[PDB]
RNA sequence: GAAGACAUUGUCAGGUGGGGAGUUUGGCUGGGGCGGCACAUCUGUUAAACGAUAACGCAGAUGUCCUAAGGGGGGCUCAUG
RNA sequence: UUGACAUUGUGAAGAGACAUAGAGGGUGUAGAAUAAGUGGGAGCUUCGGCGCCAGUGAAAUACCACUACCUUUAUAGUUUC
RNA sequence: UUGACCUCAAAUCAGGUAGGAGUACCCGCUGAACUUAAGCAUAUCAAUAAGCGGAGGAAAAGAAACCAACCGGGAUUGC
């Protein structure tokens, strides 16, 4: 379900525009928190993947693929001793997955242009405002 | 005062609206004889 | 296909000696396999028919095509994977009446 | 039974007037003011009968 | 237009007002000063001419509501059957549009014309419904 | 229109193809139009009157009574028309009788401006109740010429019970005509009738002594 | 606010733009490090040029199909025309780019002699003994230049036969804005019985 | 034990909702308020014999009406005594 | 608060509504009769009989069609409650 | 009776790992109002401030389900 915005008894204080309560949308994915959750449950691990199973009415079910990065297969086994680089800690966390890059936006094309190199990146890129020694 | 309830307020005490409340009223409304199917005193 | 040499009209551009590179293997992704053909058919048979496609089934036998058509169109996406979907359920009613 | 807001009323009959006789729901009509108005439009009914009757 | 605007101070006793969307005809007006500093409200009760209903609006007196067209129309009988009233006009034109009136104006109007009088009826238009009011007889040209 | 004139036109040739040639009567068969409207209540809903006139004739010969002063009585010698007088009326003495057997007698009557006041109070509501009230003539106009205006008139009015019938014209006139008179008259029926052509039930082409056709 | 007979302005002004502000003070000292990074780099590869080999490609739009520049790489094609696999015109030093492709013999033809003249200027090393220094050059670009090609001859003979150039542009772009509507005609008069 | 594919839960849709949120609540003016409109206009006058010219100056008017009460032509002369 | 869809499976009965295939049906009184209404109709005839003039009745009768309202069977029917 | 398998546990079992700090720059979530519109509600401020989660010396992105419509170009990033 939805996202209901966590305010006491409804009031938002402000503008009409921003009165909405119970109609709001998560921007990010039920899988995404899912497996943030599971990172969070186990720190010493690291998300790969995850995948649907099951649903109901009231809950999503999914199972997610962690890999240990202490393990000595996995500090060997050149295919996979990437994820053992400290620039991988909590992927899931940072939007680095799949559906992470999906949520973000991270996609080539036309229909890209607002998320394309992150949003923020591209918003300070647009909005910075440029001098030069000799001004031109 | 009208601050603390809906029959606070007034020159005169008195309650102004009808004391008889809708059941579908909301929290803060349910101030009287809540769904009253009649008043008064019967003989 | 070859070009005018002008700048306007059906078949503007420049006029250049063409060389017809070779077919690049991408190009046939969709291309359906003898091993993934006997795969589809045997999971078909194994599995049969999801719901809808039942009272599909049952709309080309009674209400005809053109029902069957807005029915699959409501239900799937788009008008050409409604076409798509009628088309092949008319081969299951013809294979299945063969049977 | 099969007119126009009926079955929104036999809900609620089933919900909460499930467990009762007819001396309890012949009193709480009374009490309740239903009685006259089924009386008052079973009387109208009577006066429409009846004018027809004082014009002819 | 069917309906026309008008200031609530410009309104006054036995004038018509649209209120709730109903043509109602004004009993009452008592304008009142809001605050010793702010401007009077007119409350303003009146009844529906179709239907006969109470119906009262307070509103600022600088504001402006709504008022419709009301034309009263004479016209003689032709019959009174199924409760549909048959009319004659000038000029010889004849509607049967118009539905019987279901009062004690019904009830006398049904008396006269059994009993056989020449009934000149006042059926009045507002706000695209018909209805009849009242009803005469002509005292000569019999 | 949902109704195409190809079709019509179809529907007229079997029509006259049957009347005229295969089984042809000694009476001149009249073309009727009978209508059903759909999805539609007498009680509630405005009760829809209207009347047209058609180029050509449908009736040149139906029977019609002027009530009249001496002025109308007088033009009615010329005209040719049957007429009774005021003082005729009042001789009638409102006897439910004679006043029967007259509106039997005439379908139409014509009466003029002044005495169409004390048209009911001297004949009373049976012509009403039956449906023949008479049509308002001034002394200015012709009255052949609104005798055949009145003669060539067409009336929808929705009474009681969801079907009407009007007569469109004449076997023995010509294709085209008998076209553009049926199409004529189902346009002004469906300009009187709210919501058009979603509220027509079914619409019928008929021959006196003739089989139903069908349009829609 | 709004005055005198002035030019209408856009200022975007109006968010905190002064959080967001880049003076470039280190653009001498960047250049500075660049040209560092260059020579550290051509040190390390001692030998090598410092850049790969690029093709002469054709620019692609309608506003610039007049001129021609460089490529990100060789085409498969080309190499293989050339002789020498992918791989090992990778190791020795040309870009190779796997999606392009050759639907122009002039630019085909070309980017093969330009690969032709690289293999002759090369020196390649053997992998295990001597290695013969060579005195590196810094750019492959600038020993290999490149040209626009000679479209034409600066004189000839008039060629004039009644057309005016001007009808011929007309008549095109009437047959293109008219084309579809006369195979619609076409079509419905061969249906037509 | 009870209940049972109904409640519950999720998402949309209609109603209700000063319990709560945000905001508004004209101008002229012999102070403001009430009153009026001098707020868009028209005639006569103030107005000082070109034009312009104020006041909550004076006497009034407008938010329409007309297939003729418009256009052309012909004939005739009106109020009153 | 109310409705829909999902959660949501498994079984029996009973009603109702449409599609299109076809059947029959209509009794206040008066009037030769059982008048559902409309509209055409003065000639239709198969009997040379029935209508028409005429009787009664709000509504008139042959010979034509149409439209409702009823009951009535059936479909690899469509469906709702 | 005995021996497996599956699933679930317990150990101060053998060996490891996570938390907190910093946070200028980076990757996300969440999220205003003052202000401007000469009033104000959409809008603007601003996809910003505040709040929360997570990294590195950079991070992120990155080798097309791309741009194009041309004689076509050819990962990403930056000017
Ligand atoms: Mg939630
Ligand atoms: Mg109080």
């Amino acid at each position: 379900g939805n996202r209901k915005r966590p305010v006491p008894k409804g009031a938002t204080y402000g503008k009409p525009t921003n009165q909405g309560v119970n109609e709001l949308k998560y921007q990010r994915s039920l899988r995404a928190t899912a497996e943030e959750r599971v990172g969070r449950r186990a720190a010493n691990l690291r998300v790969l993947n995850s995948y649907w199973v099951n649903q109901d009415s009231t809950y999503k079910y999914f199972e997610v693929i962690l890999v240990d990065p202490q393990h000595k297969a996995i500090r060997r086994d050149a295919r996979y001793n990437w994820i053992c680089d400290p620039v991988h800690k909590h992927r899931e966390a940072r939007g680095l997955t799949a559906t992470g890059k999906k949520s973000r936006g991270i996609n080539k094309g036309h229909k890209f242009n607002n998320t394309k190199a992150g949003r923020r990146k591209t918003w300070k890129r647009q909005n910075t405002l440029s001098l030069w020694r000799y001004r031109k | 005062n009208p601050v603390d309830h809906p029959h606070g307020g007034g020159n005169h005490q008195h309650i102004g609206k009808a004391s008889t409340i809708s059941r579908g009223a909301v929290s803060g409304q349910k101030a009287g004889l809540i769904a009253a199917r009649r008043t008064g005193l019967l003989r | 296909t070859v070009k005018t040499g002008i700048a306007i009209g059906l078949n503007k551009g420049k006029k250049v000696t063409s060389m017809t590179p070779a077919p690049k293997i991408s190009y046939k992704k969709g291309a359906a396999s003898n091993r993934t053909k006997f795969v589809r058919s045997l999971v078909r048979e194994i599995a049969g028919l999801s719901p809808y496609e039942r009272r599909l089934i049952d709309l080309i036998r009674n209400s005809g095509e053109k029902r069957a058509r807005k029915v699959a169109k409501k239900r799937l996406g788009s008008f050409t994977r409604a076409k798509a979907k009628v088309e092949e359920m008319n081969n299951i009613i013809a294979a299945s009446r063969r049977h | 039974s099969n007119v126009r807001g009926k079955r929104g009323k036999l809900k609620k009959i089933q919900k909460k007037y499930a467990d009762q006789d007819e001396t309890e729901r012949l009193l709480r009509l009374e009490a309740l003011g239903t009685l006259k108005g089924i009386e008052k439009q079973q009387q109208r009914k009577k006066e429409e009968i009846m004018k027809r009757e004082v014009r002819e | 237009s069917a309906t026309y605007p008008m200031q609530c101070s410009a309104l006054r006793k036995n004038g018509f007002v649209v209120i709730k969307s109903r043509p109602c005809k004004i009993v009452d007006m008592s304008t009142s000063k809001t605050g010793k500093h702010g401007h009077a409200k007119v409350h303003l009760v009146a009844i529906d001419i179709f239907t006969g209903k109470k119906l009262e609006d307070l509103s600022p007196s600088t504001h402006n509501m709504e008022v419709p067209v009301v034309k009263r129309n004479e016209y003689q009988l032709l019959d009174i059957d199924d409760g549909f009233l048959s009319l004659m006009n000038m000029d010889g034109d004849t509607k049967d549009d118009v539905k019987a009136p279901e009062g004690e104006l019904g009830d006398s109007l049904q008396t006269a014309f059994d009993e056989g009088k020449d009934l000149m009826v006042t059926i009045i238009s507002a706000m695209g419904e018909e209805a009849a009011i009242s009803f005469k007889e002509a005292a000569r040209t019999d | 229109s949902k109704i195409t004139s190809s079709q019509v036109r179809e529907h007229v040739k079997e029509l006259l193809k049957y009347s005229n040639e295969t089984k042809k009567r000694n009476f001149l068969e009249t073309v009727e139009l009978q209508v059903g409207l759909k999805n539609y209540d007498p009680q509630r809903d405005k009760r829809f009157s209207g009347s047209l006139k058609l180029p050509n004739c449908p009736r040149p010969n139906m029977s019609i009574c002027i009530f009249g002063d001496a002025f109308d009585v007088d033009r009615a010698k010329s005209c040719g028309v049957d007429a009774m007088s005021v003082d005729d009326l009042k001789k009638l003495n409102k006897n439910k009788k004679l006043i029967k057997k007259l509106s039997k007698k005439y379908n139409a009557f014509i009466a003029s401006e002044v005495l169409i006041k004390q048209v009911p109070r001297l004949l009373g509501p049976q012509l009403s109740k039956a449906g023949k009230f008479p049509t308002p003539v001034s002394h200015n106009d012709d009255l052949y010429g609104k005798v055949t205006d009145v003669r060539s008139t067409i009336k929808f009015q929705l009474k009681k019970v969801l079907c009407l019938a009007v007569a469109v014209g004449n076997v023995e006139m010509e294709e085209d005509v008998l076209v553009n008179q049926i199409l004529m008259s189902v346009n002004f029926f469906v300009s009187l009738l709210k919501k058009n052509w979603q509220n027509v039930g079914s619409l019928v082409v008929k021959s006196s002594m003739g089989p139903a056709f069908r349009l829609y | 606010a709004i005055s005198k007979n002035l030019p209408i302005l856009k200022n975007h002004f109006r968010k905190h733009w002064q959080e967001r502000v880049k003076v470039h003070f280190d653009q001498a000292g960047k250049k500075v490090s660049r040209r560092n990074a260059r020579a550290t780099r051509a040190a390390k590869i001692a030998p090598r040029p410092l850049d790969l080999l690029r093709p002469v490609v054709r620019a692609p739009t309608v506003k610039y199909n007049r001129k021609v520049r460089a490529g990100r790489g060789f085409t498969l094609a080309e190499v293989k025309a050339a002789g020498l696999t992918a791989a090992y015109a990778r190791t020795i030093g040309i870009a190779v780019d796997h999606r392009r492709q050759n639907r122009n013999q002039e630019i085909f033809d070309a980017n093969v002699q330009r690969l032709k003249e690289y293999q002759s200027k090369i020196i390649v090393f053997p992998r295990n003994g001597k290695a013969p220094e060579a005195e590196q050059v810094l750019s492959a670009a600038a020993t290999f230049p490149i040209a626009q090609p000679a479209t034409d001859v600066e004189a000839r003979a008039v060629q004039d036969n009644g057309e005016s150039a001007f009808r011929t542009l007309r008549l095109a772009r009437s047959e293109k804005k008219f084309r579809g509507i006369r195979e619609k005609r076409a079509r419905e008069k061969a249906e037509a019985e």
